[PDB]
């Protein structure tokens, strides 16, 4: 990799007391991504691979 | 090798194996391009070059 990484805190507009529930992340997949890959598929998942 | 002649018409899905050579012999622009994808059934991004 060659570049710079930046981050800043945003509690002012990205959070609230009731909560904001607009974001998601994929924790289950039959295989890890390659560099800069993307997968936006949403389907039912079963550990058998069927 | 592949060939389209008279009734014959071949459009078979070919595996990519992470990279292909390609060559065509054409008299009057018979082949207009390709299509690259993984599932080709409403489930994965695909690209068209024509
Ligand atoms: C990205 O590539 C991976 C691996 O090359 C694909 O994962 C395969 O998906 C098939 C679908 O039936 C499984 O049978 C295989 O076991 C998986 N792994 C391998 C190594 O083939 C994945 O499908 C590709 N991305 C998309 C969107 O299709
Ligand atoms: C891609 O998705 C569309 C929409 O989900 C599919 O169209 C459906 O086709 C079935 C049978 O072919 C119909 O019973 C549905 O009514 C259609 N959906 C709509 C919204 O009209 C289409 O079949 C999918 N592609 C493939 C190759 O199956
Ligand atoms: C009228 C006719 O039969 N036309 C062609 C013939 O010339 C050719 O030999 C064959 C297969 O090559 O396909 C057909």
């Amino acid at each position: 990799f060659m570049g710079c990484v930046l981050a800043w805190n945003t509690r002012n507009i990205d959070a609230t007391s009731t909560g904001n529930y607009n974001y998601k992340y994929r924790y289950l997949r039959h295989g890890k991504l390659r560099p800069f890959e993307r997968d936006i598929s949403n389907v039912p998942f079963s550990p058998d691979g069927k | 090798g592949f060939h389209t002649i008279n009734h014959t018409f071949d459009n078979p899905v070919i595996p990519f194996k992470d990279g292909i050579y390609f060559a065509a012999t054409e008299k009057s622009n018979v082949v207009r391009g390709w299509v690259f994808g993984s599932t080709m059934n409403n489930k994965s991004q695909s690209v068209i070059i024509i």
